[PDB]
């Protein structure tokens, strides 16, 4: 069923879910929704989540013809939690910035 | 000439609010924070000294520790044991089934980093901030068994350090994307028959 | 009102309960809908026997009779229940007219 | 605001509370609304303070088992965090966790007078130290020495 | 003139005592909380909810104010429908039923002639609400964890109406008033728990299970399932059926105690504690607290009684409950009527 | 006893709109669990109508041997019964819905003329002895107490073996 | 038959009791016991002269 | 058997306590939880799915004794009431009726009934 | 009517006032050691005077006090 891998900031949701509730919790598993990062780690304005939106297609169409299997999610995965990586280490994009915990899976600012 | 820096205050946070409609949220968090419950979980090498906190070598029952086995319920949980990259597709479950208030924390040094697991293995996953957003790292492999209640004791503040309008960080929107696929379904593995 | 309004709602179950009861088509809700009648013809009842008969009580013991006797019925139904759906393996009540 | 009446003027104080902290953040949530923002630290691990207060401070990350020579120059968190707070914030309210008992530098009481200098000279910092069941508050600069 | 009604607006009823009762019924909740989380966890064991003040007297009402917010979630499958629906019954169901139990001389809320049938009668509605809750949701572990106990509750009224019979043909009477009062005879020889221990064994061993002694036989083993019905149920929602079990714990003990012991009658009659002294000036508050305080005390002592049998026996497994309170309860709870009639013969 | 005032007519609407809604909960929906909750609501609802007029054992008993022991045996009926979700919109099923809705309306309108012409105010006056004794000193559960065994002797006598002999019927037919 | 019955329903009653009493009294030493058990959290326990903390 | 005004005023009170519970509850509380939330606890990985789960045909034998043996109460207790009131007839009456369902008790029990 | 006042307002504070920060130290003098019905002894208690049991349960306030003018 919905098996999918749900790693932090990296959830390839296997199942239809983006209404504010799935109502099933997979809408019978025929879209292959996502949602980025629901803690708030990075703010996000559209202009650099296009970038990714973009990509999207270069990782669902462009590398894809094995089943519906996590290994798959986990193609995926790998350069997700890299593309942001980059996108962060050039500057584009910064960490949460709340009042939760602020917590540096990467470590905290360097100096270059 | 910095690296990723931090992101501006947007709001200027200037406010002030009145005492008869502060202290109640006051003593809500205080509440809040002098009735937590456990959740339980334990796998590996950090959880086994968790059973003896509750005996006559620790007792941290003695704060109203009401350990709960099921994720709806409580509010607090201890990932205990290291951690491998299976188990945690199911663990994560967990906290996203349970009400806001959790400031779940962590325990056991193999599960901030995955020390003794941590040369070449392609199971454990390195550290659980990765996987779950939690509020405090326990050290030891295995924990000490006093650690973990200085731990508490240290996070009971956080909660102390909350305001009225604090209820309000943890409401949600969703970034939720519209994009399909086109590839080819499995059947399920996991056959249930002997 | 009190006299005048309760038997104004009597019919305006007891029908109710005939309605269901034509309508049904699951046996459990044809079960419902005769037990529904039954406490419609009950009420009805009662309160006849509150404006007039406080001497000796005429209609309260009939109610408890009536109630009772609801109780078998509504066992011995179910009871039929489990071996029809034991014969065939659904309880569809107007899909058995094999029998005409 | 009780605790105002020894943070403004002095801007050198210690935090002597029951060691449970159920009764100290009450105090902390006061003083979000002046100009003070919250910045804890914890102090154990860290070298000579003034350059974790004032200088560019190699914070050598924890190791992964191999890799000599490699440390990524960490900044200090005085003037960027200025930088970051608004020209209307009254003080940086700080507080030094691990400041206590009842090549590194011992953070001894000379560092801590060294850490009173930046509240004056150019950091509202407070000590932290547990203390008898009522929660009381004392200058540690004349503790300090 | 007397245009609709002159004195019938609103001033006939006051909502005073309820309110009072409520409050006593709350405060008796964290009483009885405290009792457990005390003296269970502490029999060879450390002390139990310290650090909330001197002792816990603030823990229950912090867990209770904690339980309040606990953002209710209420799951997707099934809704307000019948959710919010289902725990009500459930506290009503043991809410209402403190309108018969008296406390003392003369401080009854109603005579109510048909009290104590009241009673048996509301206590046979739980079930409904357990059934509902349990399947509200659509998952396991909460549908047959809630059919399990509402089946298993159903095995057991039968011996209560076989033991609460076998004192209203006692007492002739079915307010619990006049129960005590056909009790305060001799002090405590007239006790009913005497004259008929043969009941008062099977009504206290049926009390058990129905208010759900044990739901869950072992710290670790669970609810038969994960949880008893109440897995979803996060907030309020919990607070709520922990509140209606404590409070099925606390009726039946007052029951029980207001049944075979003297309800608010010494160890010597009720009415001697009068006579002895050729005269009275100020008995009134007295006596008012003092049968608070000789009932309340007879109560307690079921209820330590309980908390003890919870660390002394493993709770049977629903293969042998059922077994038990079919096979064993019911002839015996049947034979001791059939003696108590020829005994009530004369 | 009695009531206290005119604060009876507005329990009376109260309870009566909410029997309506029960009812027809208990026809319209679907889904048959949601119509035996529904049914539940209504006897309670009733049992509660019989409360307020001052009939007081017909009242619990009904309510302990229906609100219980029948509801809870439904309940466990209609996990028996699989295949919910039918046709809807506007008398779902076929024209026997349209008919139906018009037999039973003649079969109201028809009771419901006939009542409202019996002056029921009238047929009370008429009656001044029956309801004019007590027994001298009695309580309204002593009433059905004695009056159920002096004289209706036969069919008490007679229910039992009723009881019986549908508990043996029960337990042959649903036994496989 | 049943007579057989009519003398085992005591004895079941009676073994049941002679057990749930036994142990209900022997464990009425132990809900009163007199020993004390981990004190609060400023009680920590004694350390001798080998183990491992903060090298 | 005066006055229930008390069980009226006790009957809305206590009606109105949940409802009034359940409203408090939801003005201070948090607009939040767009989570999931279409599954519920202990379950396995989004198990989902699954239906004919009734084992109904043990319990329902013993919900139908139940039903059946219930109704002895609600005539006993008129004639638990009534014992001294009347003479000692309504003894032999009402040991008849309750023999009549003891019979009964006896033969679900022989016959296997009452099971596991 | 008038020297009503000192015989009701003595005994009702009483009833309020000693119990409650000494039923406090009567159950820290004892928790471990106690008997078999020793427990049962300030328990009760713990209801009657609880006029002021709970005004000196952890209700007990500790207010700034707005120190003398």
């Amino acid at each position: 069923q919905w098996l999918s891998c749900t790693t932090r900031h990296v959830r390839i949701y296997a199942a239809y879910i983006d209404p504010e509730t799935n109502a099933f919790d997979q809408t019978q598993t025929d879209k292959l929704t996502l949602m980025l990062d629901p803690t708030e780690e990075f703010v996000w304005t559209d202009e650099t989540c296009q970038m990714v939106y973009n990509e999207f297609q270069d990782l669902v169409d462009h590398y894809e013809g094995a089943p519906l299997s996590e290994y798959t999610l986990r193609l995926i995965g790998s350069d997700l939690e890299h593309y942001i990586r980059k996108l962060l280490y050039d500057g584009e994009i910064k960490y949460n910035m709340r009042s939760r915990v602020l917590n540096f899976s990467m470590g905290k600012p360097r100096v270059k | 000439t910095v690296m990723n820096l931090i992101e501006f205050p947007l709001l200027d946070q200037t406010s002030s609010n009145s005492v008869i409609s502060t202290t109640l949220n006051d003593l809500s968090n205080w509440s809040r924070l002098s009735s937590l419950w456990p959740l339980l979980y334990g796998t590996s090498c950090c959880f086994i000294e968790f059973a003896s906190l509750i005996g006559s070598r620790f007792d941290f029952d003695r704060y109203g520790l009401v350990p709960r086995s099921s994720p709806r319920q409580a509010d607090l949980i201890l990932t205990a044991g290291t951690v491998t990259m299976k188990m945690a597709p199911s663990l994560v479950r967990l906290y996203e089934q349970m009400p806001e208030p959790k400031y779940v924390i962590a325990m056991g040094a193999c599960t901030i980093t995955g020390g003794m697991f941590s040369t070449d293995s392609y199971s454990t996953v390195r550290g659980v901030d990765k996987l779950i957003p939690v509020d405090v790292y326990l050290p030891g492999c295995p924990p000490k068994p006093e650690a973990v209640i200085d731990a508490l004791t240290k996070l009971r503040k956080k909660i102390s350090r909350e305001i009225v309008e604090d209820r309000t960080l943890s409401q949600n929107k969703k970034r939720c994307f519209t994009t399909s696929h086109k590839l080819y379904v499995r059947r399920s593995t996991h056959t249930g028959t002997y | 009102m009190m006299f005048e309004h309760v038997l104004f709602l009597s019919v305006y179950l007891f029908s109710i309960g005939i309605y269901g009861l034509i309508t049904s088509r699951n046996m459990v809700r044809a079960l419902i809908c005769l037990e529904l009648i039954l406490n419609s013809i009950n009420l009805n009842l009662v309160t006849f026997s509150d404006l007039f008969d406080s001497r000796q009580l005429k209609g309260d013991i009939f109610a408890i009779f009536v109630i009772a006797l609801a109780a078998a019925e509504a066992a011995i139904g179910l009871s039929i229940l489990s071996s029809i759906h034991r014969n065939r393996k659904s309880t569809r009540i107007n899909q058995s007219n094999l029998l005409n | 605001g009780r605790w105002l009446d020894d943070v403004e003027k002095h801007k050198a104080l210690a935090i002597y509370p029951p060691h449970e902290g159920g009764y100290e953040g009450r105090y902390l949530n006061r003083l979000r609304y002046q100009g003070y923002y919250f910045l804890d630290l914890s102090a154990r691990g860290l070298g000579d303070p003034e350059s974790t207060l004032t200088k560019i401070h190699p914070v050598c990350p924890p190791s992964l088992g191999r890799q000599p020579v490699a440390r990524w120059y960490f900044p200090p968190e005085v003037d960027y965090r200025l930088s970051l707070l608004h020209p209307d914030a009254k003080g940086l309210i700080v507080w030094v966790y691990e400041a206590k008992v009842s090549r590194l530098q011992v953070l001894s009481k000379a560092e801590l007078q060294f850490l009173a200098m930046l509240p004056d000279l150019r950091v509202r910092v407070i000590a932290e130290c547990g203390n008898w069941r009522k929660f009381i508050w004392k200058p540690l600069k004349q503790i300090s020495g | 003139s007397k245009l609709e009604l002159l004195k019938e607006v609103y001033g006939l009823i006051s909502i005073l005592p309820i309110l009072t009762l409520l409050l006593g019924i709350t405060i008796e909740v964290l009483v009885i909380v405290w009792l457990e989380r005390e003296i269970s966890a502490s029999i060879q064991q450390r002390i139990g909810p310290e650090y909330a003040g001197p002792l816990g007297l603030l823990q229950a009402i912090a867990d209770g104010t904690k339980l309040l917010f606990k953002e209710d979630i209420l799951p997707s499958r099934g809704d307000i429908s019948l959710f919010s629906i289902g725990p009500s019954i459930a506290v009503i169901s043991v809410l209402l039923s403190f309108l018969v139990i008296p406390l003392g001389y003369h401080f009854v809320l109603a005579d109510l002639s048909i009290g104590v049938f009241l009673w048996i009668a509301i206590s046979s509605i739980a079930p409904i609400g357990l059934l509902m809750a349990g399947y509200s949701s659509n998952n396991k572990y909460s549908f047959l964890g809630g059919l399990r106990a509402a089946a298993q509750s159903i095995s057991y009224e039968i011996p209560l109406t076989f033991c609460v019979l076998a004192i209203s043909l006692l007492s002739n009477s079915l307010s619990t008033v006049d129960i005590v009062e056909a009790q305060s005879k001799y002090g405590f020889f007239g006790w009913n728990i005497w004259r008929q221990p043969i009941g008062f064994l099977v009504f206290l061993i049926s009390s058990l299970a129905e208010c759900e002694r044990l739901p869950f036989d072992l710290p670790e083993a669970e609810e038969e399932l994960v949880a008893g019905y109440q897995t979803e149920y996060s907030g309020i929602k919990y607070g709520l059926f922990y509140l209606v079990s404590y409070l099925n714990l606390l009726v039946s003990s007052l029951f029980v105690t207001v049944l075979y012991l003297g309800g608010w009658n010494f160890s010597i009659p009720y009415i001697s504690f009068f006579d002895f002294f050729q005269m009275n000036k100020a008995v009134g508050i007295l006596e008012m607290t003092m049968g608070i305080f000789i009932t309340l005390t007879k109560a307690y002592l079921f209820l330590f009684i309980s908390i003890t049998i919870r660390w002394t026996l493993p709770r049977m497994r629903m293969d042998q409950l059922l077994n038990l309170g079919w096979k064993f309860l019911l002839p015996i709870s049947l034979g001791n009527l059939l003696l108590t009639t020829s005994f009530q013969l004369v | 006893m009695d009531l206290p005032g005119p604060i009876h007519e507005i329990l009376m609407l109260f309870g009566e709109f909410i029997l309506l809604l029960g009812g027809l909960g208990v026809v319209l929906l679907t889904n048959p669990i949601y119509s035996a909750f529904s049914l539940g609501l209504v006897l309670v609802c009733i049992s509660l109508f019989y409360f307020l007029l001052n009939s007081y054992f017909v009242a619990v008993a009904q309510l302990l041997i229906y609100v219980g022991a029948i509801n809870v045996l439904i309940i466990f009926a209609v996990m028996f019964v699989n295949g919910s979700e039918w046709s809807k919109d506007k008398n779902y099923w076929t024209i026997g819905d349209g008919f139906t809705s018009l037999v039973c309306i003649t079969f109201v309108f028809s009771l419901m003329t006939t009542i409202p012409d019996t002056s029921w105010y009238g047929i009370l006056w008429t009656t001044r002895s029956n309801q004019i004794v007590e027994q001298g000193l009695i309580n309204n559960v002593q009433q059905i107490g004695i009056h159920l065994a002096t004289d209706f002797y036969l069919p008490f006598e007679l229910i039992s073996i009723i009881l019986l002999v549908s508990l043996i019927g029960a337990i042959t037919m649903a036994r496989q | 038959p049943m007579v057989t019955g009519f003398m085992s329903y005591g004895q079941q009653t009676i073994r049941a009791t002679r057990y749930i009493g036994q142990s209900f009294i022997t464990t009425l030493s132990h809900t009163n016991r007199l020993p004390i058990t981990i004190h609060y959290p400023y009680e920590k326990s004694i350390t001798p002269e080998r183990f491992r903390g903060r090298i | 058997l005066h006055e229930y005004d008390i069980f009226w005023t006790f009957l809305i009170i206590a009606s109105l306590i949940p409802i009034l519970a359940f409203s408090i509850s939801g003005l201070l509380a948090p607009v939040s939880e767009g989570p999931e939330k279409l599954s519920s606890y202990e379950s396995g990985i989004e198990p989902m799915g699954g239906a004919w789960v009734q084992f109904r045909i043990r319990y329902y034998m013993f919900a139908l004794v139940f039903v059946v043996f219930d109704v002895e109460t609600v005539f006993l207790y008129p004639w638990a009431m009534s014992f001294d009131v009347l003479g000692v007839s309504v003894f032999i009456e009402a040991l008849i009726f309750v023999l009549i369902l003891v019979v009964g008790l006896v033969y679900a029990w022989r016959k296997g009934a009452l099971e596991w | 009517i008038l020297g009503i006042l000192p015989p009701v307002a003595a005994i009702a504070f009483f009833y309020l006032f000693v119990a409650p920060p000494i039923i406090m130290n009567w159950m820290r003098l004892r928790w471990f050691k106690r008997k078999f019905i020793e427990t049962y002894l300030q328990f009760m208690f713990t209801y009657l005077f609880f006029p002021g049991l709970m005004l000196w349960a952890p209700f007990v306030n500790f207010r700034k006090f707005p120190r003398d003018k």
